[PDB]
């Protein structure tokens, strides 16, 4: 695996942060990663999950 | 001659005897397509005009 | 709206040469995801007019 920065806390670049729906949930707390996850490498892992993959509900 | 005046020519204007030197080439199809491409030096008479 | 997110429509490219005087053809697939025995149907596939016809709504 490889780790997110979330504020203080971290979590796999697979997974979310938050779910179900992360975007849909919480606009300005979705920024949080969106802010300062731009130089790392899992940030298309983290924006398919959090925006893309399956439309927020099922499998690609 | 071709492509300059008198290229194509006509003893009277309803004889049938054409005389004419455009020096037409049919040149090979291409690319599956089914039409007749071709060289010929222009009407020397349309360049004349 | 009741299918994002529980299906996948996808095609493969045909040919990028601005070519084709041979016969045109174009392949699509469909993933149906998260199965349930209510989903069981007969499936077609169908050539649409709406983009060409001035991106129009569908007729089939």
């Amino acid at each position: 695996p490889v780790m997110c920065l979330l504020a203080n806390t971290t979590f796999p670049c697979s997974q979310p942060p938050c779910t179900p729906c992360c975007y849909e949930k919480e606009p300005e707390e979705t920024l949080r990663m969106l802010e300062d996850n731009v130089m790392r490498p899992g940030y298309y892992q983290l924006l398919q999950a959090s925006l893309t993959c399956s439309p927020h509900r099922q499998r690609r | 001659r071709p492509g300059q005046f008198g290229d194509i020519q006509s003893r009277t204007p309803e004889s049938e005897d054409v005389y004419a030197n455009t020096q037409l080439v049919l040149q090979r199809p291409s690319a599956g397509t089914v039409h007749v491409p071709y060289s010929q030096a222009p009407s020397g008479f349309k360049y004349w005009l | 709206q009741k299918f994002q997110g529980r299906v996948t429509i996808t095609a493969d490219e045909s040919t990028t040469t601005p070519y084709t005087t041979t016969p045109y053809t174009s392949t699509a697939y469909i993933e149906l995801t998260s199965l349930r025995s209510e989903d069981t149907a007969v499936y077609y596939c169908a050539r649409d007019l709406g983009p060409l016809t001035g991106y129009s709504y569908s007729y089939f």
